[PDB]
């Protein structure tokens, strides 16, 4: 269970690369595609 | 009754009231070509 | 973050773990490697290629019916817009694909008449005429 991107049906490529190309950071990606919880001690 | 039909009337056995007339059978091609060649101020087509 | 096995999933986190790129430039050069069988590690040509691939009006075009269908498919209420893909469009596409993966939604019907369209003589003639105009403009610019 992971996502790929294929442009013009050429060859497989991971789907995170297209997000990276649009000046997106890893933590921004995780904020976009996940929901957060708070842990406190 | 029209002049052409009055010379020979075809007996109709249909029993349901005609409500919508059969449209002009060649509308698609002419409408497409008119949309192609007609002046368009909005410039959509 | 939040993870499950029935309603949610680590679809993107695992992709990131398998993802070899680290920054924007590495992703751009990897895309350039994939597109071009030759692999020169340049700087500006890769960015230009990526920009013209999807964000250039002269090379990419979502028609009015295309934009309307795109907006209706992603439940977006507004029907009009631009013929150029945005980043929000891609984000919504992947979000909806994940939602389908999560069991929330269903796939489209290929043979539904709401997914197939009629193209008549005028549209094809217009396409051919535009092709001719595009062929003319190059020589026009060259000699200008």
């Amino acid at each position: 269970d992971n996502l790929f991107v294929r442009i013009d049906r050429r060859r497989k490529l991971p789907a995170t690369i297209i997000l990276r190309a649009l000046n997106y950071t890893t933590e921004q990606i995780l904020d976009l595609f996940f929901e957060k919880v708070i842990f406190e001690i | 009754y029209s002049y052409t039909e009055k010379k020979r009337i075809r007996k109709d056995f249909g029993k349901r009231p005609q409500v919508l007339d059969v449209p002009y059978l060649l509308s698609i091609q002419l409408d497409s070509f008119q949309k192609f060649i007609e002046q368009d101020p909005e410039g959509q087509y | 973050l939040f993870t499950n096995d029935l309603d949610h999933g680590p679809y993107i986190s695992e992709t990131l773990r398998v993802d070899p790129t680290n920054d924007r430039l590495s992703a751009l050069v990897e895309i350039y490697r994939m597109m071009r069988p030759g692999e020169p590690p340049t700087r500006e040509a890769a960015e230009s290629l990526f920009e013209n691939l999807f964000f250039s009006e002269d090379r990419y075009d979502l028609s009015a019916v295309g934009r309307m269908k795109f907006n209706r498919s992603l439940l977006r209420e507004e029907i009009e817009g631009s013929g150029i893909l945005s980043k929000d469009d891609i984000i919504d596409v992947m979000k909806k694909l994940i939602d389908i993966r999560n069991g929330k939604g269903e796939v489209d019907d290929i043979d539904h008449l709401g997914n197939r369209r009629i193209r008549s003589v005028g549209e094809m003639a217009e396409n051919q005429f535009r092709v001719g105009l595009v062929r003319v403009e190059r020589a026009v610019k060259e000699r200008l």
